RNA sequence: AAUUAUUAUUAUAAAUAUUAUUUUAAAAAUAUAAAAAUAUUGUUAAUAAAAUUAUCAAGUUUCAAAAGCGUUUAUUAAAU
């Protein structure tokens, strides 16, 4: 939902920022520094469509395998937690 | 992309915002000018015209590189019409003299093409989101 | 983070205790009801530089290491800063995304193994080099007299001619008890405040000192 | 709005853009590009190179009324006058770079 | 004034493309100089003929790394100095 | 209606006519195909085509080679708007073997006040983000030095800045 | 174009500026339609070529009559 010059991040956009939507200011964290950022994709609403379930828009086909990509497959580490604390 | 068919878009042809979060369709470091060979600025311009096309790979780690100005035909030198252009032996040729044509001169820019730059006009084909079966959405 | 709520009791992770959050005692009798649970929305864990650059300084050591038993090592550190096995799981995934730790299932094992990633491999040498460049500074047995562990220089290198992994495995419970003795008399406590960045993503800045109880 | 009685006046004349400030020519020392070229950067191109603009008429500055003197477009805006160095500089083909005899 | 050349801007490019081969001759390669491909029908070898007030979107491109620009050739003003800097070719052969 | 016979560059965009055609855009990608396609289509510029008939008139053969492009000089010299009577070419040159020149007809002047345009554009786009660059930059290189005196002030006021309960609430970790 | 009006005058070129003209406490019509069970043409001279949509905006089939694809001031077995 949005990358960078070789990363990536998450973020629901809303109203007010709606022009750093395309293209970003951010730290980027496969770096120590801000870098710009993209809009790769888009990942649901802010807020409520009238008259709509709470996922009015729905994410999308592709920045859910961009999910489950990332929480996914971690069977390499339900070690160390599951969910607890 | 995978989408069967009749499920891509259908007016414009091609959907905005190609999603790439399988691979991230970066810039490389060791990139350099196809036309030319001069390194290229990483990312922090639209100098280049990054053609990616498609999944390339041999080109570079990614598709052509070229900065604007090295986008002209090499063999006859004047811009390459309509952007389709025809790489000879690593050195882009205009594809109607690279194709033994002979009409070499174009009437509105000579040197200078038209074409966008870093992909920007590039994105209207190519790699859409599935790319692939990608069914590890629905399976388990 | 409290001992009965979400986890067993007993479970006060031995870790960097946050700062003012008291630790007060529930009943043996408590349970949520079968939605509350779930609800429980958690606080978001620092995955920021101190716990990404102090995990890495682990996995630096113990450069191949199970999963399972990672977590028992950054118990050992004076430098603990993570709250929880959570906190520790959240940076491992940050860690994870940066390119930093790879994990690979140990073929011969099912058990994955942190590998830390040969793209920022060397990145991590000299991560590992400053902390250890500026720690070495703190310690009063370093300068106050220095030969005292001149005995160590030679040993260790004439240590590591017969039995050097023999060697520090004593040496690595040594410290998990002379470290323990630490974090009994002092423990970086987190001290975290929230901050919204001019993108409206409110998120939170955070800092660690040792505080001193005895 | 914190007026009470709307006018040319108390429209809060950003409610954006906070990051106010900007020491252009210093800035544009850093990036060594011709502090008097980066400047013309953030004004309607009308207003520095040779250009078809539309300007108020206000703007233009008056005749010399007998209420005030001849107020010119310029010593009024003075970070307005076109610099036609600049605009040759940059726009225009010098007979030179195609003097071929 | 004495014997400054009023150089168009046609030869402060014929004046690059002789530098360009100097330089190159200079850094011990080979220097094929552009104009000695130059024959009575334009380029021998059957290709578009560059000419010579190149645009500056279309400036000849050497892969060898040879910088010639317009700082160079200004000071090869007057007719001397280039009869000995330029000697080996602008004089032809007659062995 | 401005006559294209006035305009330096004949225009990009042709507009026609058509009542039951309504779209702006001429449609190139197939003016492009044909052409790039079929030889014949655009008239052989008649240097580069010709140089037979007068290769085979004094060789006896078809020339079977590939024509020399760029007209030999003295080509084509009583011709005045040749533009077509080539390609696009210019004027080859005086009978003469001066290094070429290209002879600055209004067009190639043009053309030289486009690709310096073009810099001029690509140039002023190139440092908006430069300085862009700098003011969003700095913004955020500031905000910090904000977010971190706030960071101190807010630690001596003790001013948790997380509503109205004490820690206590906080490490539940539930939502209280 | 009667104007500071519908109004990017598209000859070019370029691509991240936090460039800066829109009153207001209601229901009728109306312009208009978000939302929403059944029904599917019974409405009508006649449903189906009839805005946009991330719920991604597309009716299928048969028969009869009907040429060229250009072109028209009441737009077609007009006139090419
Ligand atoms: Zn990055
Ligand atoms: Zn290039
Ligand atoms: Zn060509």
């Amino acid at each position: 939902n949005a990358c960078h010059v070789p990363g990536d991040q998450i973020f629901l956009v809303s109203n007010s920022f709606t022009r750093r939507l395309l293209t970003r200011t951010d730290h980027c964290p496969k770096c120590d520094r801000l870098s710009t950022f993209r809009f790769m994709s888009v990942s649901g609403m802010v807020g409520r469509m009238p008259y709509k379930p709470v996922d009015t828009p729905g994410p999308s086909y592709a920045t859910l395998y961009w999910r489950k990509q990332r929480s996914g497959k971690i069977a390499s580490q339900p070690l160390n937690e599951v969910c607890n604390k | 992309t995978a989408v069967p068919h009749e499920e891509a878009r259908s007016r414009p042809h091609f959907p905005a915002y190609t999603e790439d979060v399988d691979q991230p369709m970066v810039v490389p470091d060791g990139v350099c000018c196809f036309n030319c060979d001069k390194p290229i600025d990483g990312d922090d311009i639209n100098s280049y015209v990054w053609v990616p096309s498609g999944n390339a790979r041999v080109p570079t780690t990614q598709g052509y590189f070229f900065h604007v100005k090295c986008f002209k035909c090499w063999n006859c030198k004047y811009r390459i019409i309509h952007n389709q252009f025809y790489s000879k032996d690593s050195r882009a040729w205009c594809l109607s003299c690279a194709l033994g044509r002979d009409i070499r001169v174009p009437t509105r820019r000579w040197h200078t093409s038209y074409v966008n730059t870093h992909r920007t006009g590039s994105r209207l084909t190519g790699q859409f989101f599935p790319r692939h079966r990608h069914q590890m959405e629905f399976l388990f | 983070f409290q001992a009965g709520v979400h986890t067993p009791h007993g479970s006060r992770y031995n870790a960097a205790r946050m700062k003012n959050w008291p630790v007060q005692e529930v009943p043996q009798n408590f349970n949520f009801t079968n939605e509350q649970r779930f609800k429980a929305k958690a606080v978001p864990r620092d995955t920021g530089k101190i716990p990404r650059d102090f995990l890495l300084s682990v996995l630096y050591r113990n450069q191949p290491c199970e999963v399972a038993s990672l977590w028992e090592h950054c118990l050992h550190d004076p430098q603990i800063v993570l709250d929880s096995k959570r906190h520790l799981r959240e940076v491992l995934q940050q860690a994870r995304a940066e390119g930093f730790v790879s994990f690979e299932k140990d073929a011969v094992t099912d058990r994955w193994v942190c590998h830390l990633t040969r793209e920022r491999f060397e990145e991590v040498r000299a991560l590992v080099g400053a902390r250890a460049e500026a720690q070495d500074l703190y310690s009063g047995l370093r300068g106050a007299s220095a030969t005292e562990t001149s005995a160590y220089s030679e040993s260790f290198r004439e240590m590591n001619e017969d039995t050097k992994r023999e060697h520090f495995r004593l040496l690595s419970e040594q410290v998990a008890d002379t470290t323990t003795h630490l974090r009994k008399f002092q423990r970086m406590e987190m001290d975290y405040l929230p901050y919204t960045d001019l993108n409206g993503k409110v998120n939170f800045m955070w800092w660690y000192e040792m505080s001193d109880t005895r | 709005y914190n007026s009470f009685e709307r006018g040319w006046k108390d429209k809060t004349v950003h409610p954006l853009d906070r990051r106010g400030r900007f020491n252009l020519d210093e800035a544009a020392a850093e990036l060594q590009l011709d502090e008097a070229y980066v400047a013309s950067l953030y004004k309607p191109l009308h207003y520095t190179y040779s250009m078809k603009g539309q300007r108020y008429p206000a703007e233009q500055g008056r005749t010399s009324r007998p209420g005030s003197l001849a107020a010119s477009r310029d010593r009024m805006f003075p970070l307005y006058r076109r610099n036609y160095k600049l605009n040759r500089e940059l726009r225009v083909l010098d007979h030179r770079r195609i003097s071929t005899d | 004034q004495v014997g400054t050349l009023v150089m168009s801007q046609a030869m402060r490019h014929a004046l690059m493309d002789l530098e360009r081969a100097v330089r190159r001759k200079e850094l011990g390669l080979e220097p094929n100089y552009l104009w000695d491909r130059w024959g009575p029908i334009g380029f021998i070898d059957g290709a578009r003929a560059d000419y010579l007030p190149r645009f500056e979107h279309n400036p000849y491109v050497d892969p060898d790394g040879v910088d010639v620009t317009e700082i160079d050739v200004l000071p090869f003003n007057t007719h001397e100095q280039i009869r000995e800097r330029y000697r080996d070719f602008i004089e032809p052969d007659t062995a | 209606r401005k006559a294209l016979q006035s305009y330096p560059v004949p225009p990009r965009a042709r507009n026609y006519e058509r009542r039951w055609s309504s779209s702006r855009t001429n449609p190139y990608n197939r003016m492009f195909w044909r052409t790039v396609l079929n030889e014949d289509f655009a008239r052989p510029s008649f240097w580069v085509s010709d140089f037979r008939h007068k290769y085979l008139a004094k060789h006896g053969m078809d020339y079977q080679g590939r024509v020399p492009a760029s007209p030999a000089p003295g080509m084509y010299q009583g011709f005045s708007d040749v533009h077509k009577i080539l390609a696009n070419h210019p004027k080859p040159q005086r009978e003469s073997r001066h290094l070429p020149v290209m002879p600055m007809t209004p067009r190639v002047v043009f053309e030289h006040a486009q690709e310096k345009r073009i810099d001029y554009a690509k140039k002023m786009h190139r440092d908006r983000r430069l300085v862009e660059q700098l003011r969003t930059h700095e913004f955020w290189g500031w905000y910090m030095k904000l977010q971190r005196v706030r960071g101190r002030w807010c630690k001596e006021h003790g001013v948790s800045s997380r509503g109205v309960y004490g820690p206590a609430v906080d490490a539940a970790e539930l939502w209280g």
